[PDB]
């Protein structure tokens, strides 16, 4: 302890040659008392391996989040092989460095202009070697600069970094193919971060972009548009006016943003609407076509694969309620032969695709047809991943309020456009 | 004479405030968090290398028309030291370090500190929105990273 010098052996490189055993006067530090954990350590120091290098350049522009301790002429007591060790940190025109534990070291010779410079190299020339002694750094952080060979996912120099760095994300924009898109349209809550950093992502590929509430209908119209909600709209999206235009329009839909449930795609990228449809009906439109069901079966069967037809489990009885309320002296034997039709068109399975709600799927309404087509909006909610289409038919089309994402259509509008094909 | 105009800045975005001499800063303070979706006390405000607490007003500092009001977020984990991380290389015995050979580092230290800050997430007590606006943050500054780096002359 009595010792003003911290002396050890110099070892370099891979082959950790023998370079000398040297000497750096500490007894500045000795004095301080900030740093008693980081001398202890220096002390009981005996040998430096220098197995890593870094330019005067890079530690000019990011050498700044080191934090200098002390620095001084490094002394002599042994030379095996001195002069070596300093050939290549003349040629190399940079520092040797360690990453140590309690300490970091830097290495370099005073022709090194740039670092005399940079760390205020005055003093005492004990030799041609200069050192400096910084603050470790974070043991995460060494460990990193060990592993920083190479990446695991390579970045391609026909996207931009800012793309690679949302993919890093786990939002990779590419593998849903973003990027051969004709229009991108972007949706978000306030404030939005998000939003925004992906309208530049997409400004950089000089894809046509818009974002905001308010889009022209114009910009639907494209070859290949995408739609990209962010996760702020997860629950509200129904909110958007241009939502069913969209969907008419053959639109990508994509759920976007950093989420936190716990607390080909990707874990912060999600598809909306991808195909397929459910079509449900009202009491007012099954009064008003008791074939409905029978009438709309073919569409359902062509498409079994991709639709459904979904009733609620007590649609005979309500039928049946809503038909002696409208008719409270109508007869009783023609009120169980129209039961009984609906009743047939559930109990017996003729189509596959004809599932009924869950009964906590329900939303209650004083208004039978008013429960229905909340029923069906809560259901896209619920659903937006399985279906692309909801659509309902019902008696009066603009008897209803109508519902983003959602076509309240009457029967002659189902059979012209959906029937049509 | 009874309002003045004030400027607080993070450096990248501005933002411009008329407020009485005679009121405490709490709600301006607390307004220009919610534009970040970060609560006031995430946050470090100080004019003129002073801090400013949530009670002092524009009167008590003294503050003049037109001055500025430096914001300060919480340095994140070792963003700032993730380029010096990839320039290191080994020592220079045959090879030499090449302009794309730190380039690619930096991809990799880019690479292991968004893992790193993704799996993080549960120990944030953090709200959605918040850790949200981060993830752009540190983003836009690996970027800036990148850009510096190959700057280099
Ligand atoms: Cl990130
Ligand atoms: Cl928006
Ligand atoms: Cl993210
Ligand atoms: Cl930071
Ligand atoms: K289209």
């Amino acid at each position: 302890t009595l010792s003003d010098y911290f002396r050890f052996v110099l070892r370099v490189g891979k082959s950790l040659y023998y370079a000398g055993e040297l000497s750096f006067d500490i007894s500045k530090l000795k004095a301080e008392t900030e740093h008693q954990q980081l001398l202890r350590s220096l002390v009981s120091c005996k040998q430096v391996d220098v197995l890593r290098f870094v330019t005067s350049q890079y530690l000019e522009v990011f050498g700044t989040c080191l934090t200098k301790v002390l620095s001084g002429s490094l002394c002599i007591r042994s030379d095996v092989d001195m002069t070596h060790f300093k050939n290549i940190l003349n040629r190399g025109n940079g520092a040797g460095i360690v990453l140590g534990s309690n300490y970091t070291l830097l290495l370099f010779t005073e022709d090194n202009n740039a670092l005399m410079n940079l760390y205020d190299c005055q003093g005492q020339s004990n030799s041609p070697f200069w050192m400096v002694i910084f603050e470790p750094l974070e043991s995460i952080l060494v460990e990193w600069s060990a592993k920083n060979l190479r990446p695991k996912k390579p970045y391609h120099k026909s996207q931009s970094y800012l793309s690679y760095l949302l993919q890093l994300g786990h939002i990779d924009l590419h593998k849903i193919g973003a990027f051969q898109a004709t229009q991108i349209l972007i949706v978000s809550k306030q404030p939005s971060p998000e939003a925004e950093e992906l309208e530049d992502t997409f400004r950089e590929a000089a894809i046509p972009t818009f974002r905001g509430l308010e889009i022209p209908e114009s910009l639907f119209l494209s070859q290949n548009v995408f739609v990209f909600l962010n996760v702020s709209l997860e629950d509200d999206f129904d909110q958007l006016q241009f939502l069913t235009l969209a969907k008419r329009k053959s639109c990508k839909f994509f759920l976007f943003g950093l989420s936190l449930p716990l607390k080909t795609y990707s874990q912060y990228l999600r598809p909306m609407f991808p195909k397929g449809g459910v079509v449900s009906v009202t009491l007012s439109a099954l009064i008003k076509t008791p074939r409905l069901l029978e009438l709309i079966s073919p569409f359902l069967e062509i498409k079994k694969d991709s639709w459904i037809l979904i009733l609620p489990p007590s649609i005979v009885d309500m039928v049946k309620s809503y038909f002696v309320t409208n008719n409270p002296d109508k007869s009783l034997l023609e009120i169980q032969n129209l039961l009984n039709t609906l009743q047939r068109y559930l109990t017996n399975p003729a189509l596959k695709n004809v599932t009924l709600y869950q009964d906590w799927d329900i939303v209650i309404d004083d208004s039978a047809d008013v429960s229905l087509a909340s029923t069906l909006q809560l259901y896209q909610k619920k659903n937006y991943d399985k279906y692309r289409r909801f659509v309902l038919i019902h008696e009066l089309k603009n008897e209803l309020t109508p519902v983003n994402g959602l076509d309240i259509v009457d029967y002659d509008e189902f059979k012209e456009t959906f029937m049509r094909a | 004479e009874t309002h003045i105009n004030l400027k607080v800045s993070d450096g990248s975005s501005e933002i411009f405030f008329k407020i009485k001499k005679t009121t405490p800063l709490r709600r301006l303070m607390e307004a220009f968090a919610k534009r970040q979706g970060k609560e006031m006390d995430s946050l470090t405000f100080l004019y003129d290398g002073i801090e400013i607490q949530a009670d002092q007003t524009p009167e008590d500092l003294d503050m003049e028309d037109n001055d500025i009001i430096e914001a300060h977020r919480e340095q994140i984990g070792g963003l700032p030291s993730l380029p010096f991380l990839a320039c290191i290389s080994d020592f220079p015995e045959n090879h030499g370090t090449s302009r794309r050979s730190a380039t690619v580092s930096l991809e990799r230290v880019h690479e292991l500190f968004t893992e790193h800050w993704l799996s993080n997430l549960k120990n944030r007590r953090e709200k959605r929105q918040e850790l949200a606006e981060e993830a752009v943050y540190c983003r836009s500054e690996m970027l800036s990273q990148r850009k510096l780096l190959a700057a280099v002359d």
